[PDB]
């Protein structure tokens, strides 16, 4: 299973300033970029136009150049309607995108976050306000319910464009996809010791401290941060009275080493 | 779904404070004001989104505007220009694309009120040799010696406006066309059947609207002021 | 208003005197308007590249920094952060 | 200017078709109106197109769009003398109250009116309260005829003008000429234009 994710984030500080950025994400691999400078979308990955012809991706492009200068225009109108209940600096973001399942099957998602609060989503044929939205909403959501034509679009790249689109990134990316990067370890110790992990790819990995045979209970795993070239790191900690150090290993298991595992003694 | 403006022609002088109001009751949230000048499509001035609400539109210079309820959208000139003669329409809408419009407001800013003048109106009954040449009977309806051209000429029999059988001058005619100061004529034309005419029960009026100054301008003139009035002339048919 | 986390680690394992990357992870901020800068003995690095901004699942903003060095025993490297939801920048030190 | 109207102004004869273009630039194109505005008067909805493709009617009035070439017109079958107007070309960006309107500079059309029964006067109307005043009144020619502004500036004549008394399904054109001397006359009055051969003026 695979989501496929456009982020969309919009900054308005006053009645004249806005930006809007964009990232689009296969997963944990980023296809593409699209920043307020830049008049085109970056591929990128060299397959980040999925099985899209020449022809059907400038169209598409076309329609997201048009959308960014008329969503800036529709959001500035939209806060004189709500003045002066509502006003700057505002922060919209947008999360859309589709889950790919086994088979022909798919989910598709328009999510809309307001000061980074999550009120509003594209269900069915119109848009609606999720629960804990705040009333004021019920405006703007009417009278974006009015825009038919807005709303047959979005039908459409929900329900069609977006699966179709990511089935032919899927072919097209196969091979990053399915990458494998081997982690390497090394260790070091605070006045607590540290299993540190990096280079590896995919993203499930499993760290232990172990005596010998034995699991250390205490083990306890950071967050997984990334590195810059799209491959993983993460560190794993274990608290210990100073003089035991002595025959403790860490040991990791990933994908990568086909079952070789790191083995590290202190 | 209703929409009405007021006044519908103004007379005004530079630098006069002048008020366009606009009135629906069709409950719409929005309301808009654009001015409609030769050459150009309308143009967007001021619009507003709710009652307490207005926004610039995308020539907003000059004109203040005014949303005390949901009913009434004004545009205000504090200081009249006349750069600021023109039509004025307002519309109003709910969250759908349409906009309904209302009649229009002419609008008409002069340097200077010293040449205003009523017009005289006379009618002129129709020609007994027309009469029997053809079955049908023509009045005539002059309106002359007004300025400035804010006139409207209507006909009406027995108490009820005409419209067929009516053509009026689309452009009203200069007296001394040498003049920048130039009174105006105008003739209007009824024509009706010869039976009508001889009918001594239908009286026919001919009416001109002139738009002038208000109560409320000043006069220094010795000659009586010459505000916005109906000046009109009338016969009976005869047999 | 969320204040961000920093973490700052290197990409392959470090040696004094030996060519690496760092990373700077900042996390958890919003609203996304920020300024981070990579260090070397208070000093700033000028080569920095600069991931693009995202965000996670719960709305919350993210950004990858990273830089070419090379550690040494006596070289200090930092990340410093300024953002609104800050009185005063926060920096974060490169331990190992 | 987004709104681009063709042709700027156009002259047809009662009957005749006429077709009036409108392109546009506006981005997005939500959807096109056409109005009917009379001189003096306000606007008149004809028809609005909203399809990528498009076509609609109304009467005597039919309209296409087509959006991929940013372009409409607006077809009128068998003109009418009411025909004469402006028409005008707007463009809405949104399919809501968000959006706003482009409007075009607009078409003038003028129609002239087919006179079949030519049957023309010069005659002298009297004021309905002064014996002494009058005015002559040129009337029933057919539409050749061109009324010509007065060789004498004490002398007035407005310009030919159309009258429809529906009732009948009758059209005339008339024209009034007047003077605020005394010793000039009707037989004179309309000497300075070319007038039919057979105008009647009776005595
Ligand atoms: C969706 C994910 C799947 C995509 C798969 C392809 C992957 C490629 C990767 C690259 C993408 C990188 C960018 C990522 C950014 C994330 C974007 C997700 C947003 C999707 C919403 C797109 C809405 C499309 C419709 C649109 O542009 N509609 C606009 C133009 O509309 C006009 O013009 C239209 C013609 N115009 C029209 O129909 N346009 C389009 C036609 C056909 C296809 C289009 C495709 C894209 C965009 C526009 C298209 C019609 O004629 C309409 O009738 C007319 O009105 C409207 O102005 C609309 O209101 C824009 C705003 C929509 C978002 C609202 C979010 C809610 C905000 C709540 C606010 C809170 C209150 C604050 C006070
Ligand atoms: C598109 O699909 C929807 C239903 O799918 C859901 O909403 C999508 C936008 C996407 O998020 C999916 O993954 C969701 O599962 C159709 O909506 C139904 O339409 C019928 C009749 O029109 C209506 O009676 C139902 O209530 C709708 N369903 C829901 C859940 O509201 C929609 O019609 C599809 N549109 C097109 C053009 O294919
Ligand atoms: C609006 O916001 C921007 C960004 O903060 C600022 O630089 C600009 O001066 C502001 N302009 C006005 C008119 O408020
Ligand atoms: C973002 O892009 C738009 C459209 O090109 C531009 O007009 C706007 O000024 C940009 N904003 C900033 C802050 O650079």
């Amino acid at each position: 299973n695979y989501t496929f994710r456009c982020l969309q984030m919009s900054s308005f500080a006053n009645r004249s300033w806005s930006r809007t950025d964009s990232v689009v994400w296969l997963g944990d691999l980023q296809t593409h970029r699209w920043s307020n400078d830049s008049a085109t979308i970056s591929f990128t990955k060299p397959w980040s136009q999925g099985k899209l012809s020449n022809q059907q991706w400038e169209k598409l492009q076309h329609m997201f150049q048009v959308y960014r200068v008329s969503f800036t225009r529709d959001i500035q109108e939209l806060v004189k309607m709500m003045s002066p209940k509502e006003d700057y600096p505002i922060e919209i973001q947008l999360s859309a995108g589709c889950e790919m399942y086994p088979g022909n099957a798919s989910e598709s998602f328009l999510h809309v976050a307001f000061q980074g609060k999550y009120v509003v989503r594209f269900w069915g044929t119109s848009w609606q306000t999720v629960p804990g939205a705040p009333s004021w909403l019920d405006l703007p959501i009417k009278v974006l319910n009015a825009d038919q034509g807005t709303s047959a679009t979005v039908q459409m790249l929900l329900n069609d464009t977006c699966p179709l689109f990511v089935r032919g990134l899927l072919e097209a990316g196969k091979s990053d996809l399915e990458k494998q990067e081997k982690p390497v370890a090394w260790l070091s110790s605070v006045p607590q010791l540290v299993c540190h992990v990096s280079g590896f790819y995919p993203k499930p990995v499993w760290v232990m401290w172990m005596r010998g045979d034995q699991e250390q209970q205490g083990t306890h795993r950071g967050d997984f941060l990334p590195n810059a070239d799209e491959t993983w790191y993460l560190q794993a900690t274990l608290d210990v009275e100073a003089g035991e150090e002595a025959g403790l290993a860490c040991r990791v298991k990933h994908s990568s080493l086909g079952g070789q595992d790191i083995i590290l003694y202190w | 779904a209703a929409v009405t403006q007021s006044p519908r022609n103004k007379v005004a002088v530079t630098g006069g404070k002048v008020t366009l109001s606009c009135n629906q009751t069709n409950n719409h949230n929005n309301m808009y004001w654009y001015r409609q000048d030769t050459g150009h499509g309308l143009r967007l001035i001021h619009y507003s989104y709710g009652a307490g609400s207005t926004e610039k539109g995308d020539i907003p210079d000059g004109y203040k505007a005014s949303r005390p309820s949901q009913e009434n959208f004004s545009l205000i000139l504090e200081l009249a220009t006349p750069s600021q003669t023109s039509v004025y329409f307002c519309a109003s809408g709910d969250e759908g694309y349409t906009q309904y419009f209302g009649p229009g407001t002419r609008l008409l800013v002069l340097e200077d009120l010293r040449n205003v003048t009523p017009p005289k109106v006379s009618l002129f009954e129709p020609s007994k040799a027309e009469i029997s040449h053809t079955q049908k009977a023509t009045l005539v309806c002059l309106a002359t010696g007004f300025y400035p051209d804010h006139v409207e000429l209507s006909w009406w029999v027995n108490g009820k406006e005409v419209h067929s059988g009516v053509c009026t001058d689309p452009q009203p005619l200069k007296e001394q066309p040498a003049l920048n100061d130039s009174r105006y004529s105008l003739s209007s034309r009824l024509r009706v059947s010869a039976t009508f005419w001889q009918n001594p029960r239908n009286h026919f009026r001919c009416q001109v609207q002139f738009y002038g100054l208000s109560e409320n301008d000043e006069w220094t003139q010795d000659r009586a002021k010459p505000v916005t009035q109906i000046v009109s002339a009338e016969a009976w048919g005869r047999a | 208003q969320k204040t961000p986390q920093i973490q700052v680690y290197s990409r392959h394992p470090p040696e004094n005197g030996k060519p690496n990357i760092l990373n700077c992870y900042v996390t958890q901020f919003h609203p996304p308007h920020i300024e981070i800068q990579m260090l070397k003995n208070g000093k700033k690095i000028p080569k920095v590249e600069m991931s693009d901004m995202s965000f996670s699942k719960d709305w919350s903003f993210y950004i990858l920094a990273h830089t070419e060095f090379t550690p040494t025993e006596t070289d200090t490297y930092a990340c410093r952060v300024k953002h609104a939801s800050m009185a005063e920048p926060k920096t974060v030190y490169w331990d190992r | 200017t987004q709104v681009e109207q063709s042709p700027q102004s156009l002259v047809v004869r009662q009957g005749e078709n006429c077709v009036l273009q409108c392109n546009y630039s506006v981005t997005p194109d939500n959807h096109l109106r056409w109005f009917k505005q009379d001189t003096g008067k306000g606007l008149v909805s004809l028809t609005v197109l909203v399809d990528q493709k498009d076509k609609t009617s109304n009467g005597r009035y039919s309209a296409t769009l087509d959006k991929d070439a940013k372009h409409s017109t607006l077809h009128i079958t068998a003109t009418l003398l009411d025909d004469t107007a402006t028409y005008i070309c707007v463009v809405g960006d949104r399919g809501s109250a968000l959006g706003r309107l482009h409007f075009g500079a607009g078409t003038q059309l003028i129609v002239i009116p087919d006179i079949q029964n030519p049957d023309p006067a010069v005659y002298q109307l009297r004021d309905s309260k002064s014996s002494d005043k009058s005015v002559c009144l040129f009337t029933d020619f057919d539409s050749q005829t061109n009324v010509s502004q007065s060789k004498d500036s004490d002398v007035y004549i407005t310009d030919k003008c159309v009258l429809d008394m529906r009732s009948m399904d009758f059209k005339s054109n008339s024209a009034v000429a007047w003077s605020n001397k005394s010793d000039f006359a009707c037989a004179n009055a309309f000497n300075n234009s070319i007038i039919p051969e057979d105008t009647f003026f009776p005595s």
